[PDB]
RNA sequence: UUCAUCUAGACAGCCGGACGGUGGCCAUGGAAGUCGGAAUCCGCUAAGGAGUGUGUAACAACUCACCGGCCGAAUGAACUA
């Protein structure tokens, strides 16, 4: 096989720790590499997810 | 409403004003209320009651050891 | 190995010896074990070197040696051991000393590693790589996050050559 | 058949209620992804599918099985297996029943915002009078405190202007670090600033009353420059009844000039207990977010 | 006029550490970059390490000192490099620390303690030690202590 | 049946028993023979720093506290059962909170210091009001108008309900920020306080009473007499 | 106040042979189980009565008495 | 029934103390006994947890663990029927 399973984080990291009232989490797991490429990221994805708005609104709306 | 606005709430006007009154003398009466119910409940659900007192003093004890 | 017997016994840890190393140059073997302790023996003599290096907190995981080509000849090698409590300690065997405590990882240390060209790589189980500079009061050079899990095992590409030192098959 | 109907519509309520955060818009998708965990949100909804699939495999096994029952007592030993292996189906869930409870009862108080509408965004570094000037031109009960993070979520106001609604956002404050270091409660503005297209109003203190310099006040928006691209952008200087932009230093007068520089900011002078004033830059942040509007809608 | 007493912990060397005093600075009116300027100057001893700093203000005036504090002053007798946040996290505290710089931090702390003995503050200063999990002559600290309790350490000073 | 419950608390702390009274009896008595002063001294409502000031001062000589009956046991309860000779007369001297004192520092030293020594202490109930307080119009600070209120921190919203029940002081919640609506006067100066409005001092920080030591007597060693001091009890 | 159907306290017969008829079965079985199963097989003076020391001074007594009772 | 406490003071109650190094170390935007992770020490004590809970953004404040003052004679716990 080319691709191995995708790793288990409930192993690391558990619910209550995820969020709630005891949640130790306080930052990204992966945090963005800079400011640019995050809207890059976010770009590339408004302009995907309006694609797709406009693909479903032919037919489905 | 938005956010954590309940808390903001008692935050800025407080509860009502027996509101501390009125919880502990309900936490008094618990003791009362646990005995009317394990002598008045009947069938199934004062089985259940009996089954998780049972349940809850194995628990405590278990903690207190 | 040549008439399949055993030879010495070394019974100086009080737990499980976890990890065994031969020092590059042949001359002793350094042993960490799980009561949180690290002895060195002559092989010959079948005897122990001192006391026991202590210090760490919890049970040792990996021992490495510093290379030969990069210690100055007159002196011994160096000792790397990492542990479960997250940190990596360096023992000086000429001194008996402890002369590096480094502590960047958050959990416990998976392996340490003392490459050839004068850094150390630890792996742990905060998915993380530390790579450390001896020469630089053991501070943390690099810090590699690629991994999604408890970083179990790492290997050099020279690590044959590390744990050879100057001998070869021949035995010379 | 009744029991396990029972749970899996009890299931199906769960399932159907809850967004699907690949699905929403992106600026809901982040903010989610940044309260919740996306991946925990994914996992703990796909065990719930995971368990309704179970329970109706079971359910239907042992009808099938039923159906050849001899004796009162073998098909009692039949029915409380069925029930016994659906409970312990259950009992497997308890993790993430939990933690789907607690994040529905903080998402069902998140505010609506709207990411194609009118916006006014509001950011700079705590102890400005981000909230102040919220309180100022909406009417939201957003707290104001002298203390840095005071407001740890993003909050929302409303207003009319030329019978037009306007949409305001106040964000908690950014801090002059790396993303890698940067927490939630910072990524919850930097996305918004990211993904709302808006009018941005950079508040500035010139007191350092709020605990940073001028500089580190000049660096931070020099560091989010590359966040407003294709928005609106303004500069407000905030508590000018305690010091003015006119009297200050000529240094600081170059960072000013610097921070001007950037196009195609504009700089203005405000105070939280000047109405006119507060209204005036409100009127000006809305005229340029309706003329950029206009002029895109144009094409 | 009259003397104000503001007590801090703020990190030594780190100028613009007294933005955590700009709540109680406000209403005296202060300038927090003076006020974090003197606290950079007064902590240049102290590179890195959490120190208690005392602030003394009269008319329109701040000065900056720097309280002694046991763990602080072990820390510094440590003798760590020093590290940055964004680079070094989670660092432990496992060297060494002889028994004469342990007396040395005890006749600096021996003036607001409650102890009748040196050797009753040397013991309260292992205890931090022990705390702050450094090791005393290549032992532990509460190792170190057990020998002053059985008679084999005597402190000097009497 | 149907009895009380006690609560039940998982601490750190257990309870002591009859060895710590015999170790203080035999402490004592040992100092009984080691010292050659003994003073009988009123520590009543004192504060542990203040007491913890005292024996530092007091370096050398021994300060024992405890109970009453037990440090009168040590001294011998009466003729027949004295440790020492006319110590019956120091024992039943005591009354209260009662320190012995051994020392070999002379007499007027200690007089001295026990006379020359006060401290500031909390206004306890039952005595004389050091001053008059009155809680001002409007919102409520920390200090309640002794310190100017651009200075205070306003009283925590947390205490409201302190203050309504307990204080019996009628207050409101405006923006979360306690407020009354007229000035109210606590306590007038020159007048025996009761419980509550010692409470109310004590919340709003106001120390203005005094601490003084009181001396009852000592006796000495060698001349196994009893010497009234008549120290700060007036 | 709607009073609910009560439960009939009058005996039946055929409950009350087949109660006898359970009891002998159930008698049987104890009878069985306990000759069958594998397990292995003086509270003193009580602590409220007055004479105790009396009665422990009698014994000591007799125990010093039958010590040698039996030897000579 | 068996264990414990008790006029060198029983169960309840009220009042006072409840300290010092110390805001112990790491981490956190902030975290000072009380979101967390590991040490959990020393001094002074009559006694006082590197803290049992409420509380704060953090402190503050209250509380109980423990000790003492007033009161003065029995009381508590675990079992069995
Ligand atoms: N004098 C003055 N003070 C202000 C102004 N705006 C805010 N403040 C003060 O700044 C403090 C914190 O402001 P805050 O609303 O929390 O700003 P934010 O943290 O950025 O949202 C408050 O106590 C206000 O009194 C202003 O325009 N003038
Ligand atoms: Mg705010």
């Amino acid at each position: 096989a080319d691709e191995s399973p995708k790793a288990r984080i409930l192993d690391t990291e558990s619910y209550a720790d995820a969020f709630g009232p005891k949640a130790q989490r306080k930052r990204p797991r992966l945090a963005a590499s800079n400011l640019e490429d995050l809207v890059k990221a976010t770009n590339e994805d408004i302009t995907k997810y309006e694609e797709k708005q406009v693909l479903d609104a032919t037919l489905g709306l | 409403p938005q956010n954590d606005y309940i808390e903001r709430h008692i935050k800025q006007h407080g509860k009502r004003l027996d509101h501390e009154e009125r919880k502990r003398k309900r936490e008094a009466r618990e003791s009362h209320k646990i005995s009317e119910r394990a002598q008045k409940l009947t069938g199934w659900k004062g089985k259940q009651f009996a089954k998780k007192r049972y349940a809850e003093k194995v628990s405590m004890r278990k903690k207190i050891k | 190995c040549d008439t399949q017997t055993p030879m010495h016994t070394l019974k100086g840890h009080y737990n499980w010896v976890l990890c065994v190393s031969w020092s590059p140059d042949g001359e002793v073997i350094a042993t960490g074990s799980m009561d949180n302790t690290i002895r060195l023996w002559d092989p010959k003599s079948g005897q122990c070197l001192g006391d026991a290096l202590r210090g760490h907190s919890k049970w040792i995981t990996s021992l490495s040696w510093e290379p030969i080509h990069l210690v100055k000849p007159g002196s011994k090698p160096r000792l790397a051991s990492s542990s479960k409590d997250g940190t990596i300690k360096i023992w000086d065997t000429v001194s008996r000393v402890c002369q590096y405590t480094m502590s960047g990882h958050t959990n416990s240390v998976s392996c340490v590693k003392w490459g050839g060209q004068g850094l150390l790589y630890s792996g742990s189980h905060d998915r993380t790589v530390r790579v450390w500079d001896i020469n630089s009061q053991g501070r943390c050079i690099n810090i590699l996050k690629s991994h999604a899990h408890w970083v179990n095992h790492l290997s050099l590409s020279t690590d044959y050559a590390l744990r050879i030192g100057a001998f070869d098959h021949t035995g010379k | 058949k009744y029991t396990g109907e029972g749970f899996v519509e009890k299931f199906e309520d769960i399932l159907k209620g809850f967004p699907n955060i690949n699905d929403v818009h992106p600026f809901h998708r982040d903010l989610m992804d940044t309260l919740y965990e996306k991946n925990h949100y994914k996992i703990s909804l796909a065990a719930i599918s995971r368990a309704k699939s179970l329970v109706e495999q079971v359910a239907r096994d042992y009808v099938r099985l039923l159906k050849f029952g001899q004796s009162l007592f073998q098909c009692k030993q039949l029915k409380r297996a069925a029930l016994g292996r659906m409970a312990t189906i259950v009992k497997k869930l308890r993790d993430p029943l939990a933690y789907l409870e607690q994040v529905r009862q903080h998402i069902g108080r998140l505010p609506s915002i709207d990411p194609n509408t009118r916006t006014l965004l509001i950011c700079g570094y705590p102890n400005v009078g981000k909230s102040s000037f919220l309180r100022c031109i909406t009417k939201s009960d957003v707290d104001v405190q002298p203390y840095a993070f005071t407001t740890k979520s993003l909050y929302v106001g409303h207003f009319d202007y030329k019978y037009l609604r306007f949409q305001a956002i106040d964000t908690p404050g950014i801090l002059d670090r790396p993303t890698e270091e940067m927490n939630n409660i910072e990524m919850q503005s930097i996305y918004a600033i990211a993904h709302l297209r808006s009018c941005v109003l950079y508040f500035m203190d010139l007191s350092e009353q709020c605990g940073f310099t001028i500089e580190a006040q000049v660096k931070l928006f020099h560091s989010i420059k590359p966040l407003f691209a294709n928005k609106s952008v303004m500069v407000v200087i905030n508590k000018t009844d305690i010091i003015r932009p006119e009297d200050l230093d000529e240094e600081r007068a170059q960072l000013l000039e610097s921070v001007k520089e950037v196009p195609g900011v504009e700089i203005m002078t405000s105070s939280c207990q000047l109405e006119e004033n507060v209204m005036e830059v409100r009127n000006k942040a809305c005229e340029k977010l309706l003329a950029s509007r206009i002029e895109n809608k144009l094409k | 006029n009259e003397v104000k007493y503001l007590y801090l912990r703020a990190v030594g060397g780190e100028v613009g550490a007294s933005a955590a005093l700009a709540p109680k600075i406000g209403p005296l009116g202060l300038s927090p970059k003076k006020v974090g300027e003197d606290i950079a100057k007064a902590t240049k001893e102290f590179k890195g390490i959490k120190v208690t700093v005392q602030l003394k203000i009269q008319n329109r005036q701040a000065a900056a000192s720097v309280v002694p504090s046991a763990s602080s002053l072990v820390i510094t007798a440590l003798k760590e490099p020093p590290r940055d946040r964004k680079k070094d996290k989670n660092v432990k505290h496992s060297g060494n620390i002889q028994l004469d710089e342990i007396i040395e931090i005890a006749r600096q702390m021996r003036d607001k303690s409650f102890g009748r003995t040196l050797a009753s503050v040397t013991k309260e200063i292992l205890g931090t030690a022990q705390s702050v999990g450094c090791r005393v002559d290549f032992k532990n600290p509460h190792d170190i202590i057990e020998g002053i309790n059985a008679g084999e350490i005597e402190i000097p000073e009497n | 049946r149907s009895k009380r419950s006690k609560l039940v608390t998982l601490a750190q702390t257990d309870k002591k028993g009859r060895e710590n009274k015999e170790r203080i009896f035999d402490e004592v008595r040992e100092a009984l023979d080691t010292y050659r002063y003994v003073w009988v001294l009123h520590l009543d409502d004192v504060r542990t720093p203040v007491l913890q000031e005292i024996r530092t001062s007091w370096a050398g000589s021994k300060l024992i506290m405890g109970k009453r009956k037990v440090l009168q046991k040590a001294l011998g309860e009466k003729r027949e059962e004295e440790y020492k000779e006319n110590l019956y007369q120091l024992s039943k001297l005591c009354s209260g909170v009662t320190g012995l004192l051994f020392t070999d520092e002379d007499v007027n030293t200690v007089k001295e210091y026990f006379k020359s020594y006060v401290r500031s202490d909390y206004s306890r109930p039952n005595t004389k009001a050091p001053l008059t307080f009155t809680i001002p119009e409007g919102i409520v600070y920390s200090r309640g108008g002794q310190i100017p209120a651009e200075e205070d921190v306003p009283m925590i919203h947390s205490l409201e309900p302190t203050m309504r029940n307990k204080f019996e002081i009628p207050t409101k919640i405006k923006a979360g920020k306690i407020t009354i609506d007229s000035p109210y006067l606590v306590c007038t100066e020159g007048e025996k306080l009761d419980v509550r409005q010692a409470l109310i001092l004590k919340q709003f920080g106001i120390a203005a009473s005094e601490f003084k030591v009181k001396v009852s007597a000592y006796y000495d060693n060698d001349s196994s007499t009893v010497e009234s001091t008549n120290i700060n009890m007036e | 106040m709607r009073v609910r159907k009560r439960q009939s306290r009058r005996t039946s017969t055929k409950l009350k042979e087949g109660i006898k008829k359970k009891a002998s079965a159930h008698r049987k079985k104890e009878k069985k189980m306990a000759k069958k199963d594998v397990t292995w097989r003086d509270p003193g003076i009580p602590s409220n009565f007055p004479y105790k020391a009396k009665i422990l001074e009698e014994i000591e007594a007799k125990k010093m008495k039958d010590l040698e009772e039996r030897e000579l």
